[PDB]
RNA sequence: GCUAAACCUAGCCCCAAACCCACUCCACCUUACUACCAGACAACCUUAGCCAAACCAUUUACCCAAAUAAAGUAUAGGCGAUA
RNA sequence: GCUACCUAAGAACAGCUAAAAGAGCAAGAUUUAUAGGUAGAGGCGACAAACCUA
RNA sequence: CUGAACUCCUCACACCCAAUUGGACCAAUCUAUCACCCUAUAGAAGAACUAAUGUUAGUAUAAGUAACAUGAAAACAUUCUCCUCCGCAUAAGCCUGCGUCAGAUUAAAAUGAACUGACAAUUAACAGCCCAAUAUCUACAAUCAACCAACAAGUCAUUAUUACCCUCACUGUCAACCCAACACAGGCAUGCUCAUAAGGAAAGGUUAAAAAAAGUAAAAGGAACUCGGCACCUGUUUACCAAAAACAUCACCUCUAGCAUCACCAGUAUUAGAGGCAGUUCAGCUGUCUCUUACUUUUAACCAGUGAAAUUGACCUGCCCGUGAAGAGGCGGGCAUAACACAGCAAGACGAGACCCUAUGGAGCUUU
């Protein structure tokens, strides 16, 4: 039973878990976009999105700062964060980091995902897109719209 | 060894009389040594039956099986033979006739058991063997109706006669 | 890799010394690659129907030096030799008679001839004769290795003939059945002087370019854009 | 604790047990060399 | 437990050919525009991926040189400029990387 | 349709007839196949048990110069087996 | 070349009470490398009738 | 009236008893002579296989099951996480066994490669490999060797005369390595490092069922309920906290022996050898238990790769009662019943799994 179990088990144990995650996110920062096996990368996206939230913070914070020198092995990416990714979010407020589905990977067939933080200068991803506007059934509920604008004007 | 399949593109017939009408064309292809069990193969060979070329190939794109590939690889090389060198006009007007493994050589190899028992592990190979037929695909037949069910046990009361007597 | 440099390239790459062979014997060959000297047909040939005099010239000389290994050679008598020689061979190609097919052409022509009807049927005949068929040109080569000595023959020859090709499976691929054609060739035709045993055989055809494009084929061909990689972008 | 490992090879030993002097220092072992030699065996001792 | 009896040919189709056993036909297999290649509609295309993989790997390729070194990270945002581009105001006071390439149609310069 | 199947030689057996073998160079009884130092060690001596006696306790066989016959006779033997 | 015993010539052993040196906790009737010896009617055995390359 | 292989009827008639015997025939093979699309008459013989706890080969079943494997990202440069149990060297063993190039071969892995082909390599100072004769010499341990001590009494040495003028050969030198076991199960001498400057990777991916293994935490109680919790000297042995017994052995006792050039012993009755030697309770703590619960890891299940074995007369493999039946999936009566995966379970089938007497057989050992 497992009723509620928001954590995924991973790796060794527990404390294998954190550095399995904190070796994803190191490269993340680092990389800004990196692919994994798709568990491992849902399972670090919730660190990446809290991370960005402690730079926020700044680097002053006492707090903060504990935090990013035990989630980043690399020091250098410490300033990083807080004078780079956390200046580029300030605006919005979550939904830093998107990530998509891969092709399985030929060795293992395991599940893949690749992740970024919105707004890297790397290459687009190609995202998925919605049906042009301009298709058939759209064009029927753009007219549906209009119509219902009418009837509620009067 | 046996190597039949390889001889049936070999056939040719006499020229068709204007009458008749137009002979689809059949392309056979294998692989011979698949580094693989006819028994997991035996499964990518079915699920392909009966398809088009193209679907079959898309469904071979997206499986995990190693197979997949393989089977993948010789559809390819059956398509490109068949427009090439079998005078077939599209090369997407095909499908999947027969698709079959076959058993291949197998090596076997001195293996061990926890206990120091001496085993024969087999290397197994396999054959994967396909034939492509010009045109669409034949339609699935459909489901028996339950019209056709009431006519045939209808005409089996009809048949019977009286049985052991003049 | 199918080159023999790349060949002995991974050879050299990988060890295998290869030492040559040197014997007494040698491959005997029964004919020659190429025509010794082209002969041009002149434009507007087909439409019809000092330089003249120096390339006679060549075929006077050529034509004493076929005289030579056989005395009783005649010129005149070759077109109706040539043109005999021609329908035979390719009668042989309506039953894949190769055995018959090589003594009437050489081993330059035969693959040309048969090797893509392999599992085809072709359905050929020989209507009629046009014009009457001329030696355009005679040429001899000089001697070779083994002292063999060839003489080439070209003849012009305007014909009507019918051809259609079946595929493996009997559906026509190419062709009439009974449509008669016109059709102007310049075949070349070769024999081995020196062999005591040689014979005048189908060499190989000249094809000028402004020949007129042949019949079209009844199926239609799609040609392939470059299959390019993901990194390549397509350029027009 | 272990098993089947009763070979310790030693050089000296393997020679002075079984070598080509020891089997001729007696007659029962040159015997044991001509028995090898009617039944062909390539190494006749160590 | 060993065994009792041989399992014949014909039990042994009825378990190996039963519909579970047989793998099944994928319906969200469909041509993506871009490429025209074949993708699964809730997975990134294949060959589409692979090609900004293959631009984004030159990119960290350059993006090492002007680096010189491990723990090097810059502190400032980074922008790619292709052949016959020059630095925008907006992308001013930022790392400049060089691609001696022409900007890919689909990489848009923003 | 695969896996496979199929094959005719390599040689071998039993006789006959004839009495066989073996030092290119170099190395080889020491730890053999190891160029080159006072040796000393020297071989010879009933085959046994046992096929069988339904056990076993004396007891039976494996060679000595011509096929055949004398003859399974004379003879030996818990006078038994058997020889 | 296992093992038992033996011969030759070797080797190893921290700290702690520490007089006494002792399987005290953790220097000995200890452990261990090398070569050699004892052979089946036998050998060897702080003797289990054990072991002597199953 | 029904109801046999009895009897009749039409036809046929030598055609249902083991061993055994008698009389015919006959597959294939070889030989003589025929024959000549596969035969005949004879002669001969390695002459016929559903019955094997038989041999060899092929392929099944079990089973695509059990089981096996690669720390993370990346630019593949590098960095990060963790482990260290080691590591380096010598000896011994081994003998080219992850160097280059190539490969169609190989590991889960169509880079790697320890497999294949070719090419290359380990260089002596270290180490091994030693020495003229004849006589003669050699009482005093080691232990920081000094002081104080001992007992089991000890690895360390010459001279005389004669003889001798010559020189640096030969061999070992590589490796991811040996003996094993086939989940390191394990074994392995010496020096140095004493926690590493050297050497390494527990996770193929996922899910987070049971059962199983290990670990951690646990209310109240604290061994309750359970075969049994936890806290005449010396030496080996099975067992281990151990107890016990056995053997050994100091001491003790009797027994035999008056002597030397292979043991006893280079000893001599104060010697030598052979024998015998007759702690509980209590208090305290604990998932042992009342009475189990939670979590982690492994296993597990699913995906991908690779891929065993025991077993198997055949199998279209139900329940109840009856049948010797608590000897029935298969027989009698009755009942039940469309087909077909996967995960569990362990009632049955089915399997993994001492004692008896008998045979005109042995072998130790004990003697009446
Ligand atoms: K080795
Ligand atoms: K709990
Ligand atoms: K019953
Ligand atoms: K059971
Ligand atoms: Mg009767
Ligand atoms: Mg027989
Ligand atoms: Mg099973
Ligand atoms: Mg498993
Ligand atoms: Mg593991
Ligand atoms: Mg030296
Ligand atoms: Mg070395
Ligand atoms: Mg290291
Ligand atoms: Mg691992
Ligand atoms: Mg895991
Ligand atoms: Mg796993
Ligand atoms: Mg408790
Ligand atoms: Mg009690
Ligand atoms: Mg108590
Ligand atoms: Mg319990
Ligand atoms: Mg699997
Ligand atoms: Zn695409």
């Amino acid at each position: 039973i497992s009723h509620g179990r928001v954590f995924r088990r991973m790796g060794l144990g527990p404390e294998s878990r954190i550095h399995l995650l904190r070796n994803l996110l190191t490269g993340l920062v680092r990389h800004e976009r990196i692919e994994a096996p798709w568990a491992r990368v849902d399972e670090m996206r919730g660190y990446a999105e809290k991370l960005i939230d402690y730079g926020k913070l700044g680097d002053t914070n006492e707090r903060a700062m504990r935090m990013a020198d035990f989630w980043l092995t690399e020091k250098d990416l410490i300033p990083k964060l807080f004078q780079v990714l956390a200046p580029r979010y300030k605006d919005q407020t979550g939904g830093y980091t998107r990530m998509l589905q891969i092709p399985n990977r030929s060795l293992d067939r395991a599940k893949m995902a690749v992740i970024e933080y919105k707004g890297n200068c790397l290459p687009p991803l190609p995202l998925p897109r919605r049906d042009s506007h301009l298709t058939l059934l759209n064009q029927l509920l753009q007219g549906l719209r209009q119509d219902l604008r009418q009837s509620q004007e009067a | 060894i046996s190597r039949k399949w390889e001889k049936k593109n070999k056939i040719v017939y006499p020229p068709q009389l204007p009458g008749e009408p137009r002979r689809p064309a059949e392309i056979y292809h294998c692989r011979r040594q698949i580094k693989y069990s006819k028994d997991k193969m035996w499964y990518l060979a079915k699920l392909i039956r009966g398809m088009s070329i193209d679907q079959a190939l898309a469904q071979l794109e997206f499986n995990d099986k190693k197979g997949a590939k393989i089977i993948k690889e010789v559809l390819l090389e059956a398509q490109d033979m068949a427009v090439r060198d079998h005078n077939v006009e599209f090369r997407s007007n095909l499908y999947i006739a027969e698709s079959t493994s076959g058993r291949g050589q197998c090596l076997k190899r001195i293996r061990y058991h926890g206990r120091g028992r001496f085993g024969i592990m087999e290397k197994v190979y396999c054959h994967y063997f396909v034939k492509l037929v010009e045109g669409p695909p034949p339609p699935p037949e459909p489901p028996k109706t339950a019209v056709a069910h009431a006519k045939e046990y209808i005409q089996q009361l009809r048949s019977r006669t009286i049985v052991h007597t003049l | 890799f199918k080159t023999e440099k790349e060949f002995m390239q991974h050879a050299r790459k990988a060890g295998l010394v290869i030492p040559p062979e040197k014997s007494d014997r040698s491959i005997h060959l029964a004919c020659t690659a190429g025509i010794f000297d082209a002969y041009v047909p002149p434009e507007g040939d087909a439409r019809i129907s000092t330089e003249r005099m120096k390339k006679t010239m060549a075929s006077q000389v050529s034509i004493r030096r076929i005289k030579d290994y056989d005395a009783n050679f005649k010129i005149k008598d070759f077109p109706e030799k040539a043109k005999d020689i021609f329908i035979e061979a390719h009668l042989c190609l309506n039953n894949s008679d190769h055995d018959r097919l090589h003594t009437l052409v050489t081993e330059h022509c035969f693959p040309d001839m048969t090797w893509d009807i392999k599992y085809k049927t072709v359905r050929w005949s020989f209507v009629e004769s046009l014009e009457p068929s001329h030696v355009v040109q005679v040429r001899c080569s000089s001697m070779m290795n083994q002292g063999n000595v060839y003489g080439q023959i070209t003849v012009r020859m305007h014909t009507r003939q019918t051809l259609a090709i079946y595929d493996r499976f009997g559906r026509l691929m190419y062709g009439q059945e009974d449509v008669p054609k016109d059709v102007l060739e310049y075949v070349v035709f070769e024999k081995q002087l020196t062999n005591p045993y040689g014979s005048w055989r189908m060499h190989t055809k000249i094809v000028p370019p402004w020949a007129p494009p042949k019949q079209p084929i009844l199926k239609t061909v799609m040609i392939p854009g470059p299959q390019l990689k993901p990194e390549e972008e397509y350029e027009e | 604790k272990a098993r089947g490992n009763e070979y310790q090879p030693s050089n000296i030993k393997r020679k002075n047990k079984h070598g080509w002097v020891r089997r001729l220092s007696t007659p029962a072992g040159v015997q044991v060399i001509l028995r090898r030699m009617l039944k062909g065996r390539k190494s006749l001792s160590h | 437990a060993a065994p009792k009896n041989r399992r014949t040919i014909e039990v042994n189709r009825c378990r190996r050919r039963n519909p579970q056993k047989l793998i099944k036909v994928k319906n969200n297999i469909d041509v993506c525009p871009e490429c025209g290649h074949l993708k699964q509609k809730h997975v990134l295309c294949a060959y589409c991926y692979e090609k900004v993989c293959k631009e984004t790997a030159e990119i960290r390729r350059q993006i090492g040189k002007q680096e010189g070194g491990p723990f090097k990270a810059p502190t400032i945002e980074t922008v790619v400029l292709y052949t016959g581009e020059t630095p925008s105001e907006q992308d001013q006071g930022k790392r400049i990387i060089e691609r001696d390439r022409k900007r890919p149609s689909w990489f848009t310069q923003n």
